[PDB]
């Protein structure tokens, strides 16, 4: 289908705790492809996908290179930030950012992204013209009329339609396989009764891999909703991920609903029922 | 703007009392970064307890995944504490086999 | 490839 590349930045202040901390995560389609760390003090746990060392190190020592420049600019960045919230210097603070291309089923660039956060909350952001900025309070419109007088959106803008997409289809053919691994779930009902009146049907996906999956109870061949609770994915610890659903049927009527699992390493969703 | 630290306490295989597994605690959607957590057995901090990389979210939100390994038995508490920030005191969530 | 950055906020 249709692709992402984005590379998440984090950079935060550490007053006294050593000095700051820099992290870059790259990730093609969600899927974590290379890590970058000023506190990693071995590159055994600076992880990267095999298709990464297929590129030798002149793709580390290079990226290794613009990682630093660019820790340079977010060292001026976090001051800069301080000044504009006239916020002290004993205090940490996290500059966070995301940023990245959108392309079709061939490559067509759909969209381009940069967003910044500080502290946790949106600061800046480049519209999708590539061309324009919105900004969230005083200190980024400082930001935006230095960056419109020194024309950031148009370089912005060329990496984003240019080293973006062409570094993403590169990657999309070198790491296929790492990439569209696809591992399908594992399912089984459960039940719990409450009341004599109650019970509570629990739908388990296990061992899923790409994280994506959908998860529905339905009574009659219904969907529903809130009177089902959903639990957020969550990592199983072997590249792999886990996922259920609850709902609190009336005791008897346990064979009306049935759980659909949608997922891509399914031939065709699952249905299933509790069987006792 | 801070965020609450969300907790899930669960087993990465089904739990069957006498067979090794992995407790996990995954704590995630919080937001200022540093965040101290353990897994308890019996109120008691396991010490050989490791952690995923930090990551965060579409959100700006961290995640982590803290892990390790362990055998259940059917009179054995296990549990998840964590401290951050934006808690008055130390959130402990009890681990219950059937989530 | 990271973006190379060179313009603080």
């Amino acid at each position: 289908g249709s692709h992402s590349m984005r590379y998440f930045d984090t950079a935060m202040s550490r007053p006294g705790r050593g000095e700051p901390r820099f992290i870059s995560v790259g990730y093609v389609d969600d899927t974590q492809f290379v890590r970058f760390d000023s506190d990693a003090a071995s590159p055994r746990m600076e992880p990267r996908a095999p298709w990464i060392e297929q590129e030798g190190p002149e793709y580390w020592d290079r990226n290794t290179q613009i990682f630093k420049t660019n820790t340079q600019t977010d060292r001026e960045s976090l001051r800069n930030l301080r000044g504009y919230y006239n916020q002290s210097e004993a205090g940490s603070h996290t500059l966070q950012s995301m940023y990245g291309c959108d392309v079709g089923p061939d490559g067509r660039l759909l969209r381009g992204h940069n967003q910044y956060a500080y502290d946790g909350k949106d600061y800046i952001a480049l519209n999708e013209d590539l061309r324009s900025w919105t900004a969230a309070d005083t200190a980024a419109q400082i930001t935006q009329r230095k960056w419109e007088a020194a024309r950031v959106a148009e370089q912005d803008r060329a990496y984003l339609e240019g080293t973006c997409v062409e570094w993403l289809r590169r990657y999309l053919e070198n790491g296929k396989d790492t990439l569209e691994r696809a591992d399908p779930p594992k399912t089984h009902v459960t039940h719990h009764p409450i009341s004599d009146h109650e019970a509570t049907l629990r739908c388990w996906a296990l061992g899923f891999y790409p994280a994506e999956i959908t998860l529905t109870w339905q009574r009659d061949g219904e969907d529903q909703t809130q009177d089902t609770e959903l639990v957020e994915t969550r990592p199983a610890g072997d590249r792999t991920f886990q996922k259920w659903a609850a709902v609190v049927v009336p005791s008897g009527e346990e064979q009306r609903y049935t759980c659909h699992v949608q997922h891509e390493g399914l031939p065709k969703p699952l249905t299933l029922r509790w069987e006792p | 703007i801070q965020r609450t630290p969300k907790i899930q306490v669960y087993s990465r295989h089904p739990a069957e009392n006498g067979k090794s597994n992995f407790l996990n605690c995954y704590v995630s959607g919080f937001h200022p970064s540093d965040i101290e957590v353990d897994l308890l057995k019996n109120g008691e901090r396991i010490e050989k307890v490791e952690h995923s990389d930090l990551s965060f979210s579409k959100d700006w939100s961290f995640y982590l995944l803290y892990y390790t390994e362990f055998t259940p038995t059917e009179k054995d508490e296990y549990a998840c504490r964590v401290n951050h920030v934006t808690l008055s005191q130390p959130k402990i969530v009890k681990w219950d086999r059937d989530m | 490839e990271l973006r190379s950055r060179y313009w603080a906020i």
